[PDB]
């Protein structure tokens, strides 16, 4: 499976511009598509969705009003219109797929990125900025919600995400229990209502990063603020 | 309420219903048929685990299936029409085949579906019965007591000893058709050749009347 | 004398509230809908209301009622009269269609067809209702006459149709059902002609015909309430129950 | 000679039938008097499951108790999942003539067949989000009327050429082939312990046999026409079975012996599908009389009825945690009843 | 040769059975045994159906 972005660049205030992604390798009209940003020193940022079928898009209060998502089914591409530019705007562009059903694993897969410089809300938060690790030992991250995030039906809806030195964030974990494809073992996560955690035992090389929690009751979308592991 | 992944999960439901009504749609202007006959019989060459055969007449499209029994025949319930071939030269099988179209006639899946009957080969039945080498009486004794009814349509060019051989075995799968049926389905003979253009001319006739009974017994009219 | 009429209806009425209520629930829920089927429930929807009208006259004339208003009880009252006396011909049009063109209308038809022409049918029934019995407050002494024009293009619509289908099945092939074809086709355009149609003239035709204008309340249109009470209550029976029956 | 052979035949049968009656002491109707009856069972309907377009063939449920799996002859199949009536998958086949399904213990794959003679395997969960086959498995010379997964790699198939098999599915192969009948064999079922299987044919006679040797050890002989549906008891040492001759009989495996009939005068249709509870106290039956009947299994009285279709029944199941039953019917539509 | 036919009642014949009364009392246990476990016998509350 591939996605790859084009378009972005250097920009002047009060301009406009059009992202491209054009994705290879699966079905792209079962998928539902996101747009997330990521400022050049700072954490993650939810921008706008389509559905399967765009039947429903939802945009985020900060570009409401400017922006718009569209997409082209026979042609296999996704499209992002810009309108009316400023300099909050300057970050790095990602384009990702998710898919709805029963057992299902949404924000599989993460394309490269794009850069572009122009020249009520659930806050969560993970207190721990940065921790010093060494090979073989056990680790551990802790996040917190605001609201509970323990449905009726039995779900708690939590992601965890790992984001490697110069590339794009993989899923870990989806639903607060789950172990996604291709994940080794030693990852498992716990908690419960308002209160979890991710364990890593046997810590290794090639897991140091930034991990990020994000919550999926409700629009907007939000993310923490990040966890550097050093060696 | 339904959370945000429970109402994306409804949304695909949607969709996929939508895309199993185009598919009955298409399917609702095809008609399906059921070719039975044993052997000797040429029902490969008719119209012109399971072998299919397609075909068009007068902008209706139509679908036919052989299978090469009383298993599997519950799954052919619901059919427009089922087509038996008997090979009417031959005189020492014809028992064997009133056997078969006795039990097809008389079976409790089958009590709504109507049977187009072909029997073929009559120009070699011709050659049999001019020839004089082989009897028919000797195989159906009553042979002798028939005689021709007034209603002799008979096409031109025949000899009268050969309307009489094929008006008798005509008569002997027309009496079992009419001896319990309750008048809910009928059975509609023909004469083939195995040269014959006009078949599927005649498939597209009979499966015309089918339907207008089917049609005037929902609206209560019968 | 008036009140033996008044008995004759409440008796006649009572029958056709109980069997368009059955037809009202057991097509609704219990079993599926054919082309025809939905045709058979919006004009059991529309002897409901009819019947309903018709009952409630007797528990009004018990003390008095206002002529300013009395009026627009009529003219209410013949907005489901037409409905119900448009849907038989839509009916008998179907059925001609069915046998006519059979392979069409079984493979090559729009399945939705049947509730559009139904609404189509709602709109136009109110439309010429409101033209009848001098509601003419909002050129009138010469509109008056055009809803006559829609009762005989119905009654030619009808008659039309059903011929023709007994002309094809005459022309045919060893027909051994045909016994049960002359009775309902005869049956049903005698109680159309004779027991539906005399109250829908008579809204139309009386001040034309203002010979006494006291004398005819009494006689003349209390049988047109009777008969249109009549065909209102046979509907059911002839057109549902036979068929339960059947098999 | 072959009238030799032919004689030691009738004594070895007939020395059977006298193994038979000595076992037989007393009767299970006898032993089960001083219990209570069960009661009146009332069930209804929970939720209608519509969307096919034609007759319903098979149905089988998932091991989670939430998902199942449905096919009928406009050529789909589809997966439902029971709490929300939401589809999850809809897959189109090749050949419309399908007759049975299966669904994997794991939930990775599932297996159709019918008059094709051919038993395709599905994968569910792959990259590219679709379902596409995997394996097709020939060499049948007739239809195939079940089939059952025995692991993620094993499936065992029955057919209308009088022979069972066992099949490698990343080979494609037949590992062994179980013969002995002289009908068409129309059901199978698996013990608990996975180690042994029945099956009814059109010869009016039941089988067990052992999966590692591939012989056949026993022969039940009691009804008068042909077997369409078979289970196991939960306890894994008696099963049941459901005929055209209007009846369900019960057969116990350590006595080679029938224990138990149930019958009534004013039933005179086949059986379609028999089923049993959680403990083994209910049995349940489909019928082509448009509905489906609950027997008391230990005392061989009727307790209830499952009445809500207008076409006969052909399929029925229920839950591996025993909270549901489900059944289909030749109407296109399935109900879920509690 | 029906070789094959005798060789099989052989086989099947001379195995160990037991009795009959054995056979009802075992099904018997198991039914009372586990008779608290399934809602289709025992109905449950509506708080615990998730039909
Ligand atoms: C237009 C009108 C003028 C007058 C002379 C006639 C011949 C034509 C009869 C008419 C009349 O009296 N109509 C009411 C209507 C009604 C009352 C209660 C419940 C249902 C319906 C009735 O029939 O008693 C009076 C109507």
């Amino acid at each position: 499976v591939q996605l790859v972005e084009s378009g972005g660049g250097l920009v002047q205030p009060g301009g406009s511009r059009k992202l491209s992604c054009s994705a290879s390798g699966f079905a792209f009209s079962s998928f539902g598509m996101h747009w997330v940003r990521q400022a050049p020193e700072k954490g993650l940022e939810w921008v706008a969705y389509i559905s399967s079928g765009s039947g429903t898009i939802y945009y985020a209060d900060t570009v409401k009003g400017r922006f718009t998502i569209s997409r082209d089914d026979p042609k296999n591409t996704l499209f992002l219109q810009m309108t009316s530019l400023r300099s909050e705007d300057t970050a790095m562009y990602y384009c990702v797929r998710s898919i709805y059903y029963y057992g299902s694993s949404p924000f599989d897969f993460w394309g490269q990125g794009t850069t572009l410089t122009v020249s009520s809300d659930i806050v969560m938060t993970q207190a721990t900025s940065s921790v010093p690790v060494t090979p073989g030992e056990s680790v551990s991250i802790s996040c917190r919600s605001s609201k509970s995030l323990l449905h009726s039906n039995g779900n708690t809806y939590l992601y965890w995400f790992l984001q490697r030195p110069g590339q794009s964030p993989q899923l870990l974990i989806y639903r607060m229990s789950n172990l996604a494809s291709g994940v080794p073992d030693r990852f498992s996560g716990s908690g419960s209502g308002t209160a979890f955690t991710l364990t890593i035992s046997r810590l290794e090389a090639e897991d140091v990063g930034v991990y990020y929690c994000m919550q999926h009751l409700e629009y907007p979308l939000t993310f923490g603020a990040g966890t550097k592991l050093e060696l | 309420t339904v959370s945000a992944e429970d109402k994306a999960a409804a949304e695909r439901s949607k969709m996929i219903d939508k895309n199993l009504r185009e598919d009955g749609e298409k399917a609702r202007r095809t008609l399906r048929l059921l070719l039975l006959g044993a052997d000797n019989s040429g029902k490969s060459t008719i119209v012109k685990g399971i072998f299919e055969t397609k075909f068009q007449v007068d902008k209706v499209n139509f679908h036919m299936f052989d299978v090469g029994r009383r298993k599997w025949i519950q799954c052919f319930n619901d059919v427009t029409a089922i087509i038996f071939v008997v090979d009417s030269s031959d005189y020492n099988r014809l028992q064997e085949a009133l056997n078969d179209f006795k039990s097809i006639w008389n079976n409790r899946w089958l009590r709504t579906i109507s049977v187009i009957l072909f029997l073929n080969k009559q120009d070699l039945l011709a050659e049999k019965v001019l020839a004089g080498k082989s009897k028919i009486e000797d195989y159906f004794p009553e042979f002798a007591r028939y005689t021709t009814p007034e209603d002799a349509t008979p096409e031109p060019g025949e000899d009268p000893r050969v309307t009489r051989a094929k008006y008798f075995i005509r008569k002997e799968f027309v009496d079992i058709s009419t001896a319990s049926g309750d008048g809910r389905h009928i059975c509609y003979p023909h004469f083939t050749c195995a040269v014959d253009t006009e078949n599927a001319r005649r498939i597209f006739n009979d499966c015309k009347d089918i339907i207008l009974q089917m049609n005037l017994r929902e609206y209560n009219l019968v | 004398q008036t009140l033996s009429f008044t008995v004759l209806t409440c008796i006649i009425s009572l029958v056709g509230l109980t069997g368009n209520a059955v037809v009202l629930w057991l097509l609704g829920y219990r079993m599926r809908r054919n082309a025809v089927s939905i045709y058979i429930l919006n004009l059991a929807a529309a002897d409901f209301l009819f019947l309903s009208f018709q009952i409630i006259r007797l528990p009004l004339r018990l003390i008095n009622i206002s002529h300013l208003i009395r009026k627009i009880l009529v003219s209410v009252m013949t907005f489901p009269y037409f409905t119900g006396l448009s849907m038989l011909s839509a009916i008998s049009t179907e059925r001609c269609l069915s046998v006519l063109w059979p392979i069409w209308y079984r493979c090559r038809r729009p399945t939705h067809l049947s509730a559009v022409v139904c609404v189509l049918l709602w709109g136009l029934s109110l439309l010429f209702s409101m033209l009848e019995w001098r509601f003419c407050d909002f050129w009138c002494e010469t509109s008056d006459f055009i809803p006559v024009a829609w009762l005989i293009f119905l009654c030619v619509v009808l008659c039309v149709s059903s011929l023709v289908l007994l002309v094809r099945i005459l022309c045919g092939s060893r027909k051994m059902p045909l016994t049960r074809l002359y009775v309902t086709i005869l049956l049903t355009v005698l109680v159309f002609l004779l027991c539906g149609l005399p109250f829908g003239i008579l809204g139309a035709l009386i001040y034309r015909m203002h010979l006494n204008l006291e004398v005819l309340y009494c006689h003349v249109y209390l049988v047109c309430m009777s008969l249109s009470s009549l065909n209102s209550s046979a509907n059911p029976i002839i057109y549902f129950f036979v068929g339960s029956f059947r098999q | 000679e072959l009238d030799q052979l032919r004689q030691e035949a009738e004594q070895l049968k007939n020395q059977i039938r006298d193994a038979r009656k000595a076992c037989a002491d007393a009767t299970l109707s006898q032993i089960t008097n001083n219990i209570d009856p069960v009661g009146r069972i009332q069930m209804r309907t929970r939720r209608t499951l519509r969307g096919h377009l034609a007759k319903i063939y098979a149905m089988h449920w998932g091991t989670d108790s939430r998902l199942l799996v449905s096919a009928s002859q406009d050529g789909k199949l589809i997966i439902w999942d029971s709490y929300t009536t939401n589809k999850v998958h809809a897959i189109p086949l090749r050949s419309s003539w399908v007759m049975t399904c299966a669904y994997a213990p794991s939930g990775n794959y599932v297996a159709c067949g019918g008059l094709d003679n051919i038993c395709s395997i599905y994968n569910l969960k792959t990259r590219e989000g679709n379902v596409r086959v995997s394996r097709e498995l020939a060499g049948h010379t007739g239809y195939l009327s079940c089939c059952r997964f025995l692991d993620d790699n094993q499936i065992v198939t029955s057919s209308g050429d009088t022979t069972c098999a066992l099949w490698d599915i990343e080979t494609g192969q037949q590992t062994t082939t179980f013969t002995g009948h002289t009908g068409d064999v129309m059901s199978l079922s698996l013990a608990p312990d996975t180690r042994l299987f029945v099956s009814g044919a059109c010869d009016a006679s039941a089988k067990l046999w052992d999966v590692r040797e591939g012989m056949c050890r026993q022969t039940f002989t009691g009804h008068e026409s042909d077997i369409n549906a078979i289970c196991f008891f939960p306890n894994g040492n008696a099963f049941a079975t459901g005929s055209d001759d209007a009846t369900c009989r019960l057969f116990d495996l350590r006595a080679d012996q029938e224990l138990m009939t149930y019958s009534h005068d004013n039933i005179i249709c086949g059986i379609t599908s028999v089923s049993f509870s959680k403990s083994g106290r209910l049995l349940l039956a489909g019928y082509d009389d448009f509905n489906c009947n609950v027997w008391d299994a230990l005392k061989a009285d009727r307790a209830g009825v499952l009445a809500g279709h207008d076409n006969r029944v052909s399929c029925l199941g229920v839950t591996d945690d025993g909270m549901a039953v489900a059944t289909g019917s030749w109407d296109s539509f399935l109900k879920i009843w509690n | 040769q029906a070789r094959k036919l005798v060789e099989q009642l052989k086989m099947e014949a001379n195995i160990d059975r037991i009795k009959v009364s054995k056979a009802a009392a075992d099904l018997m246990a198991y039914c009372e045994a586990h008779a608290k476990e399934d809602p289709l016998l025992t109905p449950v509350p509506a708080s615990e159906n998730p039909f």
